C-alpha cells in the first residue's frame, strides 16, 4: 500500500498544476482506504447547550488528537466536516445601498487580512555596527469579529470610512451546514478510528 | 560446553534495541567461535594429536 | 522570508506534527521554528529503515495536506534523510588572504560541493553560511524620494 | 548472594563510559541582543587563550551558527579544539576541559561550555544528556522561561549535575509594527503595498534570478546600511498612494520596541525547551539523569512532563533489557543442560556457579569505581557462560 | 542601467541614480575560522548505513585531486574527523589482539612442557578466528570494535 | 461565487490553528430562483448592473 500510495501522490504532484487555482489552493490529498473501521466514537451533547459546531470543533481541536497518539490508532477523523470559520454575510440590499458590490468586499477581505513578513534592524551589512540585531514583526491579521467587522472597503468624500459592519454581517461559524450527526434526538460528531496495520 | 555457550547466546538474537543489537554482535561472535572450536576440538585436535 | 516563531511553531508545525504522529516506529518528534525557516526533525526505531520511514512521512504529510497551513511559501519545502552523525569537516582557508570569505565560498560551492555530494557514502556535503553570489541592490532612501 | 544484591545496588548505572575522542567542542552563547561582530571578537579572543595550551592543537571555529539545531544564530558560535595525538599528550581531554573553564571563568560576558564529543556520535551531538520539559497545559512561552529558570537553578543546586543549560530565551529584543488601518485607508494605500516597500526596505526582497558562472544567482533588494539602524528608518521610506502622493510611513506605523523568543520549539505536539547538562566528574551519565528527571518532578510544576531524547532516552527505554536476557538465558541454559545430562536435578548444581562469577565481576568493579553499563552487563554474560563452562567440567 | 521611469524629458532614470548594485552575499550573519585563518568549514554527513572508513578515503582522494585544480593560493585542511579516532582505536585492539595471543602462548607452554602441545590449540585458534569472519560475512553484519 | 457560493478568501487564526474565512450572501436572499435580480456588479465605469 505505501508503494502505490508514494506514486500516485508522485504523479499527482506533477498533475497538480493543470488544475483550476481553487483545487490547487485547497490541495490535493492523497490517503490509503483500505484499513477498515474498529470503532465509531460518537460524541453527544445530552442537554443540547453545545451546538453541533461546538461539539465538532471541541472534538477536532482536543479529542482527536489524543485519541491519535493512542498506540496503535491508525487513524481518527471526524464526519461533521463542519470546522470554525469567519463567515461573512452580505446582504444584496445595504450592498445596493452603499454601492459595494461583493468583489470589492473579496478584495479588501484579501488585503487587509493577511501577514506579510519583515526585515530585521541592524544587520551585519552596516556601517555603524549596531551593538544588537533587533527584529522587526508586522502581523497585520484579523482574528475576533469586531476586528473583522472593522474591515474598511472604501472612505467616503466626507472623512467617514465606509466597513463590512454596514454592509453584512460577521460571525465565527461552521465552514459547511451541509450535513449534521445525531445520536438519537441530541446531535453528536461520529468519529471513526481505523486500527492499524499489524 | 559448546551448547552451553550457544544457548545463552540465543537468547540475545531475539531481543532487540539499542542494548540488543550490542548484546547481539557479542553473542553472534562468541557463539560461532566457540562452535568452530568445539568442532575443531573434537575433530582436527586428537588427530593432530 | 520573514516572520515570527512563535507564529510559525504554532500554526505550522502543530498541523504538520499531529499528521506525522501514528508514523510507524517513530521513538519521538521534535519541531524547531526560527524567523524564515521551520525544522521538524522525526525520529525512529533503530530497526526502521529511514527509506521507508522517509516514505511513510511522505504519505502522512500527503495525507494530512489539507490541514496545512505552509502555504504562504512554498519556494522551499523539502523532506530528507537526515543523518545526525557527520563524518568529518574540511576547511578550505586561502593562504594568501586575496580571496575573502564569500568568494571563497562561492568557489566552494560551485566545484567542490558537488562532487563530494557524487561521491559514495556521503548522505550531504553542506557549507556554513548561505554565502552564495547575489546581486544586491542597495536602494538610497534620499536618493529614492528625492526622484520620486 | 545477598552481598551481590547490596553491591548491584551501591553500584553506579551508565549506559556508555565518557570517552577521550581528543576533540573537546565549545559552544559560546553570547547574550541575546549582542550581533555578530561581538560574537567574532569573543570567539577570537577564546581561540587565542585556547591555542597558548600545549596540549589543544588547532581551533576551528563556526561564528554565527548553532551547532545543535544547525540555526544561523548571531549570537550563538560553536568552536572545536583539536588536542594532540593520545601519546603526545599527558592530560586527558576532561583535566583541559577543567583548565580552560577555570582560565573562562573570568569572562562575564559571553558564556562557554566546553564539552568532550559523545562516546556514541550517532546518539546525539551533544556529550551531555538532553531532557525536554514538555509543557502540557501553558499558554505562553514566558511562563515557560521562568519556569526553566527555577528549573535550571534547582539542578545547578545538585552535584550530580553540570554545566546545565536551556536553549530557550525570551529574553532576546524585538520590535512590533502597528498598522493604524483607518489611517492607511484614509491614505488610499493598498496593505500590500506598504508591507512589500516594509520587506524591501527593511528585510532582503528576492526579486529573481541571474545567470553568472552558468548557475543562478538570486536577485535582492534592501536599504542601505544605516538607514535601517537606528529605529528611524520609517521617516525616511515613502509609500506612493493611488493619488501618487508620497506618504512617509510614519504618517501610519508605529514601531513600539518589545521582547519575544527568537527560536520556538515544539515536541511530540507539546511546546518545550532543551534542558542539556553534563553529568559532573565523579557521577556517572545514569545518575546524572536520575538526579535531573527528580529535579524537574520537584522544581516544574505538574503541568510539566519529562520527555528524553538521545543518549537519555536510549538509557531510560532500555534499562531491565539486560536484567531480562541474563535471566532468559538463564533458563534456556537450564533446558539445554537438562536435555543433555538426562537429569533434572543437575543443571541446577552447573547454574550454581554463576552467582560465583557475578559476585567478583561486581566486587572488582566497585572496587576500581568503575559503574554498572552495557559492557558490563556484556562481560556479566560472558562470564555466566565461563562459570558454567568450568561447572561443566565438574559435574559431567 | 535598468529604466524606472521616462522622466518626460527623454532622459531616463536608471538604478544607477538611486541605488549603488554590487555582487555580495545573500547574507553576511556567519563567518567560519581556522585557527586565526579564515575558511569556509564543509561538512559532511554520513550517509544512513554506509561505511565511514572508505568514504573518508574517497573523499580525501577526491579533495587531493580537486586540490590539484585550486586556484593560487587556496588550501584545504581536514581538522575534524571521525575515521582517525576508528583507525586508531582498530590498531589499539590489534595489539590488545596480538599480546593476549602472545599471553595465551606463554600459558599454554608452561602448562603443556612440549612445543607440539603448545603450537597445537594454537593452530586450531586461526581457523576458528577466521570461521567467525566468514560466517560474519555470510550474515551480513558489519565489523565493529564490538566484534574485534 | 461570493453572494450564492462561497469564496474562500484566505485564512485568520484561532486557538493556535487556521481557520477558513469565508463570504456568502445571506442564506433569505439566495434560496430563491431570482436571487440574480438583488445582486449588482461595476461594470468597469463606475455603474452598477
Amino acid at each position: 500500500p505505501d508503494q502505490a500510495a508514494i506514486d500516485v501522490n508522485n504523479r499527482i504532484s506533477a498533475a497538480t498544476a493543470k488544475l483550476p487555482e481553487a483545487v490547487k489552493k485547497l490541495g490535493v490529498t492523497v490517503r490509503k482506504s483500505s484499513s477498515t473501521i474498529l470503532e465509531v466514537v460518537s460524541v453527544y451533547s445530552e442537554d443540547s447547550s453545545m451546538n453541533d459546531i461546538d461539539i465538532y470543533n471541541y472534538v477536532s481541536l482536543n479529542i482527536l488528537d489524543e485519541l491519535k497518539r493512542i498506540p496503535g490508532v491508525g487513524d481518527a477523523s471526524a464526519i461533521g466536516n463542519k470546522n470554525y470559520s469567519m463567515r461573512i454575510w452580505l446582504e444584496p440590499d445595504l450592498l445596493n445601498k452603499f454601492g459595494v458590490t461583493a468583489n470589492d468586499v473579496i478584495n479588501a477581505v484579501n488585503d487587509q487580512n493577511a501577514q506579510y513578513a519583515t526585515g530585521k534592524i541592524g544587520e551585519e551589512p552596516v556601517v555603524n555596527k549596531s551593538p544588537q540585531v533587533i527584529s522587526i514583526t508586522m502581523q497585520g491579521r484579523l482574528q475576533t469579529p469586531q476586528e473583522f467587522e472593522n474591515i474598511i472597503l472604501r472612505v467616503n468624500e466626507d472623512k467617514s470610512f465606509l466597513r463590512i459592519k454596514d454592509v453584512a454581517k460577521v460571525e465565527i461559524g461552521a465552514e459547511q451546514y451541509n450535513s449534521t450527526g445525531r445520536l438519537n434526538t441530541s446531535a453528536a460528531v461520529p468519529i471513526i478510528i481505523n486500527l492499524q496495520s499489524g | 560446553i559448546v551448547l552451553v555457550l550457544c544457548a545463552v547466546f540465543i537468547p540475545v538474537s531475539f531481543i532487540s534495541g539499542f542494548v540488543g543489537e550490542i548484546q547481539r554482535q557479542f553473542a553472534l561472535t562468541l557463539a560461532i567461535s566457540v562452535a568452530i572450536s568445539g568442532f575443531v576440538a573434537l575433530t582436527l585436535t586428537p588427530s593432530l594429536s | 522570508t520573514g516572520a515570527d516563531a512563535q507564529t510559525i511553531a504554532s500554526t505550522v508545525a502543530t498541523p504538520i506534527e499531529d499528521a506525522i504522529n501514528g508514523v510507524d516506529n517513530m521513538i519521538y518528534m521534535d519541531s524547531t521554528s526560527s524567523p524564515g525557516q521551520m525544522k521538524l526533525t522525526v525520529y525512529f526505531n533503530i530497526g526502521t529503515d529511514p527509506d521507508q520511514a522517509a516514505i511513510d512521512v511522505n504519505n502522512r504529510i500527503s495525507a494530512a495536506t489539507a490541514k496545512l497551513p505552509e502555504a504562504v511559501k512554498k519556494l522551499g519545502v523539502t523532506v530528507r534523510k537526515s543523518s545526525s552523525t557527520i563524518l568529518e569537516v574540511v576547511s578550505v582557508y586561502s593562504e594568501d588572504s586575496s580571496m575573502n570569505d564569500i568568494d571563497i565560498y562561492n568557489y566552494v560551492s560551485l566545484n567542490i560541493l558537488d562532487e563530494l555530494k557524487r561521491i559514495p557514502g556521503v548522505g550531504d556535503a553542506s557549507a556554513i553560511g548561505n554565502k552564495n553570489y547575489s546581486m544586491r541592490i542597495w536602494l538610497e532612501p534620499d536618493l529614492l524620494n528625492k526622484f520620486g | 548472594i545477598g552481598f551481590i544484591a547490596y553491591l548491584f545496588k551501591i553500584v553506579p548505572s551508565s549506559l556508555v563510559p565518557s570517552e577521550d575522542q581528543g576533540v573537546i567542542m565549545s559552544i559560546i552563547n553570547l547574550p541575546s541582543g549582542s550581533s555578530i561582530h561581538r560574537t567574532i571578537e569573543e570567539v577570537d579572543t577564546i581561540n587565542k587563550n585556547a591555542t597558548q595550551m600545549k596540549e589543544i592543537s588547532s581551533s576551528v571555529s563556526l561564528i554565527g551558527f548553532d551547532l545543535f539545531t544547525s540555526s544561523l544564530k548571531e549570537n550563538a558560535a560553536a568552536v572545536f579544539f583539536i588536542l594532540k595525538d593520545w601519546s603526545q599528550r599527558e592530560a586527558s581531554s576532561d583535566q583541559i576541559i577543567a583548565q580552560l573553564f577555570g582560565q573562562y571563568a573570568a569572562d562575564r560576558n559571553a558564556l562557554s561550555y566546553f564539552l568532550n564529543l559523545p562516546p556514541i556520535p550517532g546518539l546525539s551531538l551533544t556529550g551531555g544528556f538532553e531532557m525536554y520539559a514538555q509543557n502540557k497545559s501553558g499558554k505562553d512561552y514566558d511562563a515557560i522561561q521562568q519556569d526553566v529558570n527555577k528549573m535550571l537553578e534547582l539542578a545547578r543546586t545538585r552535584k550530580e549535575l553540570a554545566n546545565v543549560r536551556t536553549t530557550l530565551d525570551t529574553s532576546f529584543p524585538q520590535y512590533k509594527l502597528i498598522i493604524d488601518r483607518d489611517k492607511m485607508k484614509y491614505y488610499n494605500l493598498n496593505m500590500q503595498d506598504v508591507f512589500n516597500t516594509i520587506s524591501a526596505t527593511i528585510g532582503t526582497y528576492y526579486v529573481n534570478d541571474f545567470p553568472m558562472l552558468g548557475k543562478n544567482f538570486q536577485v535582492n533588494i534592501r536599504a542601505l546600511g544605516d538607514f535601517r539602524n537606528t529605529q528611524d528608518a520609517l521617516k525616511n521610506i515613502y509609500i506612493r498612494s493611488s493619488d501618487n502622493k508620497m506618504i512617509p510611513l510614519n504618517s501610519f506605523l508605529t514601531l513600539v520596541r518589545s521582547a519575544g523568543p527568537d527560536d520556538v520549539k515544539r515536541f511530540n505536539l507539546f511546546p518545550a525547551a532543551l534542558i542539556q547538562g553534563d553529568p559532573a566528574p565523579g557521577y556517572t551519565s545514569g545518575q546524572a539523569i536520575d538526579a535531573i528527571a527528580e529535579v524537574a518532578k520537584q522544581s516544574l510544576g505538574d503541568e510539566y512532563s519529562i520527555a528524553w531524547s538521545g543518549s537519555a532516552y536510549q538509557e531510560v527505554s532500555s534499562k531491565g533489557a539486560g536484567a531480562y536476557a541474563f535471566v532468559l538465558g538463564m533458563i534456556f541454559v537450564f533446558l539445554i543442560l537438562a536435555a543433555q545430562y538426562e537429569r533434572w536435578l543437575m543443571p541446577l548444581a552447573v547454574i550454581t556457579a554463576v552467582p560465583f562469577a557475578v559476585f567478583g565481576s561486581i566486587l572488582l568493579v566497585a572496587l576500581r569505581g568503575f559503574d554498572n553499563d552495557i559492557y558490563f552487563q556484556t562481560g556479566l554474560l560472558l562470564l555466566i557462560g565461563l562459570s558454567a563452562k568450568n561447572a561443566i567440567l565438574i559435574i559431567e | 542601467n535598468i529604466i524606472l521611469r521616462v522622466n518626460e524629458d527623454k532622459s531616463f532614470l536608471r538604478i544607477k541614480d538611486v541605488a549603488k548594485v554590487e555582487i555580495g552575499a545573500e547574507q553576511y550573519n556567519s563567518t567560519g575560522r581556522l585557527n586565526t585563518s579564515a575558511a569556509v568549514p564543509i561538512i559532511i554527513n554520513l550517509q544512513s548505513g554506509a561505511n565511514a572508513v572508505n568514504t573518508a578515503k574517497l573523499i580525501n582522494e577526491k579533495m587531493q585531486e580537486l586540490s590539484k585544480n585550486f586556484p593560487q593560493g587556496l588550501k584545504y585542511q581536514i581538522p575534524y574527523d571521525t575515521t582517525i579516532f576508528v583507525k586508531a582505536s582498530i590498531k589499539e585492539v590489534i595489539k590488545t589482539f596480538v599480546e593476549a595471543l602472545a599471553l595465551v602462548l606463554v600459558v599454554m607452554y608452561l602448562f603443556l612442557k612440549n612445543f607440539k602441545s603448545t603450537i597445537i590449540p594454537m593452530i586450531a585458534v586461526p581457523v576458528s578466528l577466521l570461521g567467525t569472519f566468514a560466517v560474519l560475512y555470510v550474515l551480513g553484519f558489519s565489523i565493529n570494535l564490538l566484534t574485534l
